[PDB]
């Protein structure tokens, strides 16, 4: 039971199918529609929104004719129905409850295929003879037209996101895709098919973006041994022209399926009852510049809770039910995975790429750095180098790419392994990934360095560090290396260096009076200050602290003649109040 | 006609040996040179301790420091009580009648010079302390250390720095990376890399020992592509506060030398142990030593700025009235000196927090502002981040 | 406590008999003495001889001259030439009260000799000398005179100074044999006249001062006693006719003459240059600057001089010394003693003979010193610790001018003849 797709544990549920109700899906809005006696009696409405399932009841005639679809427009407005391949009718919805009184009835020759909503105000519609475009106008009652093409059809295919439909000719050897929107229609480059003879079904096509790219997946048996596998063509050339980018391996034999769960190409095989998944960006293995994939993990099936044929499997990860009457939604459950995948540096890769790979790649690496730790070394050499590129991009580029690692993300990660033997090689390892990639230390990782480094008895490290400026050169950093002060001198040392560095003259004054030299800090104040705004009460109280009589006197005298300089006399104005130094002075050198 | 300093003797004593009568030869525990008798070895032995007990009478016994005779002067030294080295002298003479110039001569240097006699001994074979036997025995250490200039001295030898090795960051990042052999492999307690001759990255380690490595594989691996075996050899350093003996390991890469520091109180290392460390070693070591040498390749007033808490001096290095006061006005709050000799050389001197700046200069038509000014120019032009707070 | 003092002074002969010791008595200290005789014979027996010991924070200096051993001890900043000066004028007093053709025929004789016999009752000379220095107690410039080796001379008026030594060189014309005559006032030279022919060198007239300032019996009677000039002639004696000019002029004058027998021409002498001095009025300037405590003008330079504490100028043609008054913080003993550290250093490192020097700058913490030694004069000033280096260089060329301009008030440039 240990396994990687599962299903919602609330799902949403309906009106079962009866031998006279059908079942209507539409993909476009995710709607399931379960239409009732032709819609006289109400159609029910399932799907995504508001919290609740939301519903409208509808009262509409029998005029013949199976319903192949029924949709509402983009913002829910307009509805459209079709009865036959020659009379197609455009129906007009009005408030929440219909208007019965403004339908609208439309007659075409050509074959039709089915209709879209291009737009909340606009219908386009998919003909056999050939595409066209239509815009409604419910003032008038007519509808209009702007463009057209002219191909003929066999069956067709659409992408509500990039409203890009993929359409197979009638020659049934060449499939062109088109690209519909607002008054402009045009065709793309014909896909490069490789195989223009191999015969082409309905269950053979799908059409599904990834990674927020379009691309089309066709199923194939090898040439050689006759195995599946699956060709992925990219519609990521200049132009949007198709392009063959990769292939899969599948190496099994049946019927399959293909879904798109969390950016994943998900393969199901009825006869076995196994999933598998395909990574596209993982490195694999690339032959005549393309490139070849294999299942990241054994075949297992889905979880089992609530592979029957009956499912409809639509795009990207919806799957419902006829007699079931119920739809769920597939998942990926990380946490078994992060177990089944043995390799690191592949798991770290599958997990930079995810939608929740953030909390469980920091407890991956904390598991790998401070509890399961051996001699590991060239795996943490590698996970680094392998975020701080994608960190870097980040910088370098100011979309945030999804799963992003800053520094205060994993300096939380080494608090942990705080004062124990190894954690100097760790932070160095960090260390040196982040200045191979030209990113600058922060103040929490320079401080957590300096104790370490301190720490362990290191200062030539500490000294060479410094002298490169790798540690961020702020007044904390400084009030913290002098904090210390007392292992040794050298620390003294660098800190009054990387002091003077940033020009802090205030706090060396402080220190260089706080050891009692009270000559050098007048000599640097007096060039710092500027000789008029010394503090003569400060200088004087230091130097007759010392008890020294000659440390006194000079203070005395170089403030004597600055009051020479400054007021062309010998003594204390009143408004330095130091009238009790004075008397000292005199009381203890007789004139 | 110039003599200038030779050696003349060499020798070591403990007045505690030999206190019976008859046995005034017992003493001696080293002479040099030992081709003479031994009655002047007794009397050169009498004459130091009757100087020692001499100068004992008005201060402590341990602080006689120097005799200066007409022609000779002899310098003493106690490193472990009742142990003295003396070291015999030679003054220069002059010929015009012999003109003695015994002024000429700094006890500071040659006194440093004996502290480091001891202390490589120390580092190779322990402490000085019948067992007196083994002890002359093993002190025949001291006639090849006497036999690998006298007049050659300087203030570099007498402060005992080597010179320092610019890097840039990339390069020393990976050099600094060779620290997990201590992880990979449990019994390595120390490693140390050297680069020619200066040190590259050695940590965890005072400057005295690093000193005593560095001196020690100079004279011996590098003057007479793996691990280099001489002719299991223990050295005594001190780690977490007490000097114990440990196995030293020398591994050569094409300019590189790496010393590993093993256990001493186990058996010695077996050859399986080398062998890992070749084949896990070899050519991560070769590609780093390749490229700094690459790069080393790719990058009038004299100076010598000397640092006092690493021992790592920076200098481009006179006559010897010039080179005289260099070591007489040398080591506490700053200072700045600045002074002119006869011959027309103005010598600078600074004392930051923690270093020694010096700058020579040969010009005879400058004022006192004016050499400042050109002193000041050199500080700024050899030095960056204005350290003097000139401003 | 013997032990501790910060000078020793001993004197020993060839063979080991106590002489002379500055502290303790000569008798209860054999065994130190045998055991300076035994170690300079042992040290001589290799055809070598002993000169100094340096022994962590005291120094030794040894001298053997004329079968005598001399060996000096001090605690001090003194270098050992210092001391070896201090103990070769130490000999020179034994060679002046001692003739060296009488000390070297009575060691031709018997060679256990006690000259303590000979030495007897001039021991006030030996104490003089040796505590000429600011060791124990002592607060003048006495140690800036011996330092230098050089003396100071009264400062007057050129005229007065003129006019007596016109007085004495007229008045004692007629007289034969008369060498030297030195008037001499306050421990300072007012004036002096000599012979054509002969000399005077600054050594022996350094032991004429400190015969007059010891002796104290030469103000009640005329005294005339011989002496000794070992540069003069170290054969030879002279006999000295010493007497004070009056009871409110405390000037005291010397006549030298080779004559044993002319005592009485030169009382006739004089008494005629006192009554010539008299008649001229230069007693009452002598009296007057004598009352003086700090020569008022040097003074009013020294204080229109802010940053200076203290300096000595001394130029190079002659042997004469100029120096302030001490003054704060220097008033004290031990600022005293650093003080005279400081000059004792400086003066040391200038004169070196292996490596001489022309000009130091230091900037210590507690002072700003400067040392010059230029080809027509030598000065060492000591300025305060904040000052800067242009005003420092202003100070010294202004007061070096002024003290250029009155030369001949403070100097003797060329002496008197007969």
């Amino acid at each position: 039971g240990i396994h990687y797709i599962e299903l919602t544990p609330n799902p949403i549920r309906f009106d079962a199918v009866s031998q006279l109700t059908n079942v209507f899906f539409d993909d476009s809005n995710k709607q399931i529609f379960a239409v009732r006696s032709g819609g006289a009696t109400g159609v029910v409405v399932k799907g995504p929104g508001s919290p609740d399932d939301v519903v409208i009841s509808f009262c509409m005639s029998d005029r013949g004719g199976a319903i192949r679809s029924i949709k509402f427009s983009p913002d829910n407005q307009i509805l459209a129905v079709q009865r036959k391949e020659n009379s197609v009718e455009f129906i007009c919805f009005q408030g929440d409850q219909p208007l019965l009184q403004d339908i609208i009835t439309h007659q075409v020759k050509t074959l039709i295929h089915g209709f879209v909503w291009v737009h909340n105000r606009e219908v386009a519609l998919i003909s056999n003879t050939g595409v066209e475009v239509y815009t409604v106008v419910p003032e008038k009652r007519q509808v209009r037209s702007v463009k057209s093409l002219s191909i003929g059809i066999k069956w067709f295919a659409w992408c509500c996101d990039a409203n890009v439909a993929l359409l197979c000719t009638s020659e049934g050897n060449s499939l062109i895709p088109v690209l519909v929107k607002q008054k402009v229609i045009t065709k793309l480059p014909k896909v490069d098919l490789g195989n223009p003879s191999r015969d082409v079904q309905e269950s053979k096509v799908t059409l599904g973006q990834v990674y927020g790219v379009l691309a089309v997946l066709i199923l194939q048996s090898n040439s050689t041994t006759g195995l599946m596998e699956v060709e992925v063509h990219l519609l990521n050339g200049p132009g949007l022209a198709p392009r063959k980018c990769h292939v899969l391996r599948l190496s099994l034999l049946g019927r399959f399926a293909i879904n798109t769960v969390d950016n994943l190409i998900v393969v199901h095989h009825q006869a076995s009852g196994t999933s598998l998944l395909f990574d596209i960006s993982l490195p694999g293995e690339v032959i005549n510049e393309i490139t070849y994939h294999t299942p990241i993990t054994p075949g297992r099936s889905i979880k089992p809770f609530g592979y029957s044929t009956h499912w409809v499997l639509f795009q990207p990860n919806i799957v419902i039910d006829a007699k079931l009457g119920c739809m769920w939604f597939l998942n990926l459950c990380i946490e078994p995975l992060c177990q089944l995948i043995s390799d690191r540096i592949r798991l770290t890769e599958f997990l930079l790429q995810r939608s929740n790979g953030k909390q469980m790649l920091l407890k991956v690496i904390g598991q790998l750095v401070d509890d399961q730790y051996k001699g590991i070394f060239s795996r943490i050499n590698k996970i680094y180098a392998s975020w701080v590129q994608l960190e870097l991009q980040n910088q370098t580029a100011q979309t945030p790419p999804i799963v992003l690692i800053e520094q205060l993300d994993m300096v939380q990660i080494f608090q942990r392994i705080a004062r124990r033997p190894y954690t100097e090689s760790i932070l160095m390892l960090y260390l040196q990934s982040l200045n191979k990639f030209n990113i600058a230390a922060q103040e929490e990782l320079s401080k957590m360095i300096i104790s370490e480094l301190i720490s362990n008895r290191s200062f030539d490290t500490l000294r060479r560090l410094v002298s490169y400026s790798m540690l961020l050169e702020s007044k904390s950093v400084a009030c913290f290396l002098l904090s210390h002060s007392n292992v040794d001198t050298a620390i003294s040392q660098v800190a009054i260096d990387m002091l003077g560095r940033i020009e802090a003259h205030e706090i060396i004054i402080e220190v260089m009076l706080g050891q009692g030299k009270v000559i050098d800090a007048l000599r640097l104040a007096k060039n710092s200050m500027g000789l008029e705004k010394v503090p003569a009460r400060k200088f004087l109280e230091a130097a007759h602290k010392t008890k020294d009589d000659l440390i006194f006197h000079s203070v005395y005298r170089f403030f004597q003649m600055r009051n020479l300089k400054l007021y062309e006399t010998l003594s204390f104005p009143k408004a330095e109040q130091c009238t009790e130094f004075i008397q000292h002075y005199n009381n203890t050198f007789p004139a | 006609q110039r003599v200038e300093i030779t050696l003349r003797s060499f020798y070591i004593f403990n007045s505690t040996f030999g206190q019976v009568e008859g046995e005034e030869h017992k003493k001696v525990l080293f002479y040099h040179p030992n081709d003479i008798e031994l009655n002047t070895k007794i009397k050169d032995v009498g004459l130091s301790e009757a100087i020692i007990r001499f100068t004992g009478t008005f201060t402590s016994e341990d602080d006689c420091q120097a005799l200066h005779t007409q022609k000779t002067t002899q310098l003493f030294y106690q490193p472990e009580p009742g142990y003295w080295l003396v070291l015999v002298l030679n003054v220069p003479k002059e010929v015009r009648v012999a003109d003695y110039r015994g002024a000429e001569i700094s006890d500071r240097i040659y006194r440093a010079i004996l502290r480091q006699c001891y202390q490589m001994f120390r580092f190779q074979n322990g402490c000085f302390s019948n067992p007196d036997k083994r002890r002359e025995l093993l002190c025949q250490k001291l006639l090849q250390f006497y036999d690998q200039d006298p007049a050659q001295c300087d203030i570099i030898d007498m402060l005992h720095s080597i010179q320092y090795l610019p890097l840039d960051k990339t390069l020393f990042l990976r050099a600094q990376n060779f620290g997990t052999l201590c992880e990979t492999f449990p019994d390595i307690k120390e490693s140390i890399m050297l680069y020619q001759e200066q040190v590259l990255c050695g940590g965890k380690l005072s400057p005295e020992d690093l000193h005593c490595v560095h001196s020690y594989v100079v004279q011996h691996v590098l003057k007479v592509g793996g691990f280099v075996r001489s002719r299991p050899m223990k050295v005594y350093v001190t780690l977490d506060k007490e000097a114990k003996p440990y196995y030293l390991l020398i591994y050569r890469a094409l300019h590189i030398t790496l010393c590993l520091f093993l256990n001493a109180d186990q058996v010695a290392p077996k050859q399986d142990l080398y062998d890992d460390l070749h084949a896990y070693m070899a050519p991560q070591l070769t590609s780093l030593a390749r490229d700094i040498s690459s790069e080393l390749t790719k990058e009038a007033p004299k100076y010598l700025f000397i640092n006092e808490q690493s021992l790592q001096h920076h200098t481009n290095f006179n006559v010897l009235s010039i080179i005289a006061d260099l070591a007489n006005g040398s080591g506490a709050p700053a200072e700045e000196v600045q002074v002119k000799t006869t011959n027309d050389y103005w010598i600078v001197k600074r004392r930051c927090n923690y270093r020694q700046y010096y700058v020579i200069l040969c010009n005879s038509k400058a004022t006192l502002l004016d050499v400042t000014q050109e002193a000041r120019r050199i500080f700024e032009q050899e030095l960056t981040d204005d350290v003097f707070f000139d401003k | 406590l013997w032990q501790g003092q910060k000078k020793h002074i001993f004197i020993l002969s060839e063979a080991g008999k106590p002489i002379f010791s500055l502290h303790g008595n000569e008798d209860k200290l054999a065994t130190l003495f045998g055991v300076i005789q035994a170690l300079v014979s042992f040290v001589q027996m290799g055809q070598d001889a002993i000169t100094s010991i340096h022994a962590g924070g005291i120094k030794f200096a040894f001298m053997q001259r004329s079968s005598l051993i001399l060996v000096a001890a001090s605690r001090s900043n003194m270098s050992v030439q210092q001391l070896q000066l201090q103990l070769g004028d130490v000999y020179n007093q034994i060679l002046s009260i001692l003739t060296y053709s009488h000390m070297t025929k009575i060691f031709e004789r018997r060679k256990n000799f006690d000259l303590r016999r000979l030495l007897s009752g001039s021991e006030r000379l030996f104490y003089n000398l040796l505590a000429n220095d600011s060791s124990s107690a002592k607060v003048s410039n006495n140690i800036f005179t011996f330092l230098t080796n050089s003396i100071r001379v009264f400062p007057l008026p050129t005229t007065i100074r003129s006019q007596i030594t016109s007085a004495i060189q007229s008045n004692c014309s007629k007289i034969k044999n008369l060498v030297f005559a030195v008037l001499i006032a306050n421990n300072k030279l007012i004036a002096l006249v000599r012979m054509k022919k002969y000399s005077i060198h600054p050594a022996d007239l350094r032991l004429i001062f400190n015969l007059v300032e010891c002796s104290e019996s030469f103000k009640s009677s005329e005294n005339w006693s011989p002496i000794c000039l070992p540069k003069f002639d170290m054969n030879g004696y002279l006999h000295a006719h010493v007497s004070y000019l009056a009871d409110d002029c405390q000037a005291c004058l010397l006549l030298l003459s080779v004559d044993r027998d002319a005592f009485f021409t030169l009382a006739e002498a004089k008494a005629k240059i006192t009554e010539k001095l008299r008649k001229s009025h230069c007693l009452e300037a002598i009296n007057e600057e004598l009352q003086q405590p700090f020569n008022a003008k040097l003074y009013q330079q020294v204080v229109g001089i802010p940053e200076l504490r203290h300096f000595l100028y001394k130029p190079k043609s002659t042997a004469q010394l100029l120096c302030p008054m001490l003054r704060h913080p220097y008033k004290s003993l031990t600022e005293l003693e650093r003080l005279e550290a400081i000059y004792c250093d400086l003066l040391h490192r200038i004169h070196n003979s292996s490596r001489p020097l022309k000009l130091i700058y230091e900037m210590k913490e507690r002072e700003v010193v400067l040392a010059w030694a230029t080809g027509t004069y030598e000065l060492y000033a000591i300025f305060e610790p904040v000052v800067d280096k242009a005003t420092v260089i202003k100070y010294v060329d202004k007061l070096i001018k002024w003290i250029e301009k009155e030369y001949d008030v403070y100097f003797i440039r060329n002496h008197a003849t007969f």
